[PDB]
């Protein structure tokens, strides 16, 4: 149906652009999140090899 | 699984097919009359059903074997014998007064072995256990015995707790027993029950589309209590006379001024079948309500309880 | 409502509207496009019913979607006739916000299913009409039993009335708030019409209409300058025809042609129908529980010049009607009858003597409706009621004019001058004349220059 | 000494004459009309003295005073604010609506130490004590304790079978103080009692001489629940448009096939009055009388117990 | 009641007295000063609807807005007509002391209110009579709604009748204390008369 396909035609670039930006602002907020935890470990693993 | 129906409802419904088989109105016109003048579906659902087996020639009997779960064994025998000897209207009558007999009594354990019967029991003993387990709370009560006597004298001196309990027994008994000069006064007269009956009868004979003379000619002989079947000729003999119902009725003081008032506005109407229905609905509902079996039991109930702990105590 | 995808409805503005008697009713605006019918019957598998409509409206029905119906029903405040149309309108609209979130202005159909001759015969049958021109013709119009039943209410509760197998005929009046008026009869189930519920509508349409109906070629202007004459000197009057002639018409068109402002009128009507552009004027209408009786009875109390009575048909009021007449009110009323056995035993049935009636009542009118294939004619087929005779046949009645349907054309047949003199004396009988010889369409502006 | 009258009488007649008066008629006229449709004569009697103080231009506050036995201070100065205001309308309202209340109050705590309080006790306490029956049939039952405990531990572990017996206490006292998404369907519609005020005020207006119209258009101002409000000025805007009167009333389950078919016989009979006040008198009865509010008892009565034994025995 | 200031009112001696059938029914003193009509119907922005009346009428209506009357009614012991007309006056008389402190003999409209043919037909519409020489004549006596129903009440009442929606019509008779007698046909509502509530007398 066409109507639909114009409205396709007309917007969902930014639409398609748009859903881009939230998927690599999730992956970016997951890649910070896996950077954080190895510092926590890593701290971690310090307070083990200074007691020894 | 399918349950019968309720003890008021076989009640309502074989008093009405009674009266009208011993009117002489054709098995399958009574069977359509009171499923007609039902309120509840299931029973003017079902008796439809029980006529249609009639309209095919079946018995009565064999046609109330549609529905085993709401007309037992003994019901429909009863019915048989009666169609097999001719005697299909006394056996109906005999029916009916049964239903009657067995609503009143289920009303009446309950209020305040079926329901009835392990109520009953229940009921019976539940003091008396009160009681020998008040006294089984270990040694030296009031009124006891020390164990080491011998049991002959220990049973004996205890026969007031053994006596307390069986009087208790006798009361609960009596209360579920007993629940469930100028001569011409002290004649018992119709009562509330007769009234409603009356009312019943007619209100089914009328709805059906019998006359009301054809209907009073058929009730004066279905007349249980002896000064109603009294007062019925009477007001039969009125109105076969040209008197006007209301004022037969007005006669008699079983009637009331709201009864006979609405029976006068019936006849200036043509709806007196209904006027008839509306009142003997109101009767019937008046009947059952008429609640003393029942506070009278709790009154000896509690009360002889109390009577057996006092006693010993003291 | 179903199509096949709403892009193809888009494409081919065409919208299914409803199934009955296994047909899709499809609403279309190019049925000569055998291309998008075929592919609509192929898609559906349905034999298909089609309804000629415009495309912009096939296009917003399209767009919108009897569901927004069947919950605006549940809306009490809509059907209540007691609140102004403008308002409740209002809120049909302000509720059908609830879809979409807009105001959708003037919803055809939602409005029309809330706010000359129409024949509704049966269940199934296409209504036929009298057209102003075209006169009896077939119409795309039909009803099965459910709608028939449903319509059949509709008109009887607007009308006033409660159909019912109780009371399976009915014959009412709608007042259309344009204060206008429609002749309803109808009938509910089929025991007293086989084929099914019916009904049937003959429509006034009014604002009342006037002496501008000599147009009509229904009543001479000579005999309306008469009867304006009769009319000032208190002549009392009866407007007699078989159902639907223009009795009513007449009856309010005679009493709208006179300056009525300088003399106190009063009427008793069952319902509305009369329209005067007169002031002093008191209008009466039956209530529950009142009779006709009631309300002349309780008016002829006051100080009427003039009474108007719709129509007698209590003659309990009848009776205070020619009463009224003989202490020399001047009354006017409305009568169901065809000529002169017609009325009078009509008037005598329930106790009103002739000489009461014929000799207090002054001039009856007969009204007719004639018909030539398609004209559709009212005309005052006739009458002066002289009074009663000792030892008799009583009513003596003198013919002023009859009307010849062969040459349609009003004859006086024997009346004089000499008998219309019933004057006070010289100067009101000159007066009389005058008016006869001597004496704009819209009532308003009549009655404004009958006024003058 | 003089006594008052019933609370019933009383409730009857200021509810007439609220009726009346909200329709317009003089005051003097309202007087008349209900000592006119009056059953007892002790009211008739009244009213129509009360009526004879109104005729020589006293307040009817003023002329209710000759009767200080039967309208105390409180209803004269009811009154007697509502015509010092202008007023006198929403007064016998309230009125009316008050002495409604104090009927109904009244029938309901008697209904049933009488025989009510009696029986009242009586259930309130027959299953706690049935409980504490079981529970003192020894030791080591159902969740109990032995005797050894420390009584304040023994008793707080039992809570919750005396917490058991409160909640069937709560239960037998509620069911004996009350009694004695389609949203259209969730509505409260016309009740028992709303028809018997309409019949009530409809025959009162009627008998009075006012037409079916003109009592039609007071009573639907006059008309307390919103969907007999609606049902009512249908009625009216049905009968006005010259609809017969049982028609726009066979419209409406509320009316029973009777009621509009002796409507029907009014009509053609012009004994509309009449039928009315028959009709408002037997159904004034039927509400008084008032069958679910003695099912629902049972059925509160025995699950409490039952829930109670099930409760400790897990 | 609005106008627009009361010094603009008392200054050209005019009155809105009601607003119907979107009008501003004005009652004016100088219907001919042009000048002022420009200048309400400017400053109110309402099309008006001109009654002459007299202008210390006006002048009076301006300053009540019926007062002294709005206290005087909850005196029970004035509408009393058991009572002898000539106690009753006295009452009125002394209870107005209550305002300024004198016996204001003769409040004309104070009794007006509480002690051939008159044509009253409806709502808002000038009453018509029967004059023993003019005969029929128009009037300058017009009520709307709230008037008229209580013209009816009052006329029903002193006649010794109730007349409601559900008794809609009344046929009485009053007694005038000089008894002299008057017919009165009377409507209330517009159930029977849709034209509004209604009276005839002929005295």
């Amino acid at each position: 149906m066409d109507k639909y396909l114009d409205q396709f035609v007309k917007a969902p670039p930014a639409i398609k652009f748009g859903g881009l930006a939230f998927v690599v602002g999730a992956l970016t907020a997951a890649n910070f999140f896996m950077v954080i935890q190895p510092t926590e470990e890593e701290i971690g693993w310090a307070v083990a090899e200074r007691r020894k | 699984g399918f349950g019968g129906v309720e003890g008021k409802d076989i009640l309502v419904f074989t008093r009405q097919f009674a009266t009208m088989i011993d009117a002489g109105l054709p098995l399958v016109q009574c069977l359509d009359i009171l499923a007609s003048q039902m309120d509840n579906p299931s029973f003017k659902k079902v008796l439809f059903a029980i006529k249609s087996k009639v309209e095919q020639g079946s018995t009565f009997a064999d046609a109330l074997k549609e529905h085993p779960k709401v007309f037992d064994e003994l019901y429909v025998q009863l019915c048989a014998a009666g169609e097999v000897g001719g005697i299909l209207d006394a056996i109906l009558n005999r029916l009916a007064a049964y239903r009657e007999k067995n609503e009143k009594l289920k009303s009446k354990v309950k209020s305040a072995l079926v329901a009835i019967g392990v109520t009953a029991v229940l009921l019976l003993k539940v003091t008396p256990v009160f009681e020998k387990m008040f006294a089984d709370f270990g040694s030296e009560l009031p009124g006891p015995t020390q164990m080491i006597v011998n049991f002959s004298h220990m049973a004996q001196e205890y026969f007031f707790h053994v006596a307390g309990s069986i009087v208790a027994v006798v009361m609960s008994f009596t209360w579920s027993y007993r629940q469930p000069l100028f001569m011409p006064v002290f004649g018992p007269v119709l009562r509330k029950v007769a009234v409603a009956r009356f009312t019943r009868t007619l209100g089914t004979m009328i709805s059906s589309g019998v006359p009301i003379l054809d209907a009073l000619d058929v009730t004066a002989k279905t007349a249980g209590n002896r000064t109603v079947e009294d007062a019925i000729i009477y007001v039969r003999g009125k109105i076969a006379e040209g008197k006007n119902i209301a004022g037969p009725l007005a006669e008699t003081k079983v009637f009331p001024s709201m009864v006979v008032q609405m029976i006068g506005v019936g006849e200036a109407t043509g709806a007196m079948d209904t006027m008839l229905n509306k009142i003997a609905d109101f009767y019937d509902d008046e009947v059952d309500a008429a609640a003393m079996i029942e506070p009278v039991l709790m009154v000896f109930l509690g009360g002889v309880v109390g009577g057996f702990l006092i006693g010993m105590y003291l | 409502i179903k199509l096949v995808p709403k892009e193809v409805a888009e494409k081919h503005l065409v919208v299914p509207v409803n199934r009955a008697g296994p047909s899709l009713i499809v609403a279309m605006c190019d049925p000569s496009n055998i291309f998008a019918v075929d592919d609509l019957k192929f898609l559906t598998g349905y034999n298909i019913e089609t309804v000629v409509a415009s495309e912009v409206s096939i296009r917003e029905a399209i767009e919108r979607y009897k569901g927004p119906s069947l919950e605006d029903i549940v809306g009490d405040v809509g059907d209540d006739i007691e609140v102004t149309k403008e308002e409740t309108e209002n809120i049909d609209e302000m509720a059908k916000a609830a879809d979409d979130a807009p105001v959708v202005k003037l919803v055809n159909l939602i409005l029309m299913d809330a706010i000359s001759d129409i024949h509704v015969e049966p269940y199934e049958k296409d209504f036929r009409v009298r057209f102003r021109i075209d006169g009896v013709m077939y119409e795309v119009m039909r009803p099965p039993m459910k709608l028939r039943n449903a319509i059949t209410s509709r008109l009887k509760i607007m009308a006033s009335l409660d159909i019912s197998e109780r009371r399976l005929p009915q014959d009412g009046r709608i007042k259309i708030k344009m204060g206008g008026g429609k002749e309803m009869d109808f009938r509910v189930s089929v025991c007293p019409t086989l084929f099914g519920e019916k009904v049937v509508m003959r429509l006034l349409d009014k604002s009342n209409l006037q002496l501008d109906m000599t147009k009509l070629g229904f009543d001479a202007q000579p005999l309306a300058w008469f009867k304006e004459a009769i009319d000032r000197p208190y002549g009392m009057v009866l407007v007699t025809g078989p159902t639907g002639s223009g009795k009513t018409t007449t009856l309010y068109s005679a009493l709208s042609s006179l300056n009525g402002l300088d003399t106190n009128i009063c009427t008793a009507e069952d319902p509305v129908e009369f329209n005067f552009a007169g002031i002093n004027q008191v209008q009466m209408h039956d209530d529950i529980g009142l009779n006709f009786a009631a309300a002349l009875r309780s008016f002829l109390r006051q100080d009427p010049d003039i009474i108007m009575i719709g129509e007698i048909r209590d003659f309990e009021t009848a009776e205070i009607g020619v009463k009224a007449a003989l202490t020399g009110h001047l009354v006017l009323s409305t009568l169901h009858t065809n000529d002169a056995p017609g009325t009078v035993s009509r008037l005598l049935n329930m106790g009103i003597e002739p000489f009461l009636v014929t000799a207090s009542l002054n001039l009856i009118l007969a009204q007719r409706l004639a018909r030539r294939l398609c004209p559709a004619c009212k005309k005052p087929a006739e009458c002066r009621d002289c009074n009663d005779r000792g030892y008799r046949g009583r009513v003596a009645i003198y013919e002023v004019m009859p009307f010849w349907d062969g040459l349609k054309e009003l004859v006086i047949n024997g009346a004089s001058a000499a008998e219309l003199k019933q004057e006070a004396i010289r100067l009101g009988m000159s007066s009389l004349r005058m008016s006869g010889l001597r004496k704009a369409t819209t009532l308003e502006e009549v009655v404004g220059n009958t006024a003058p």
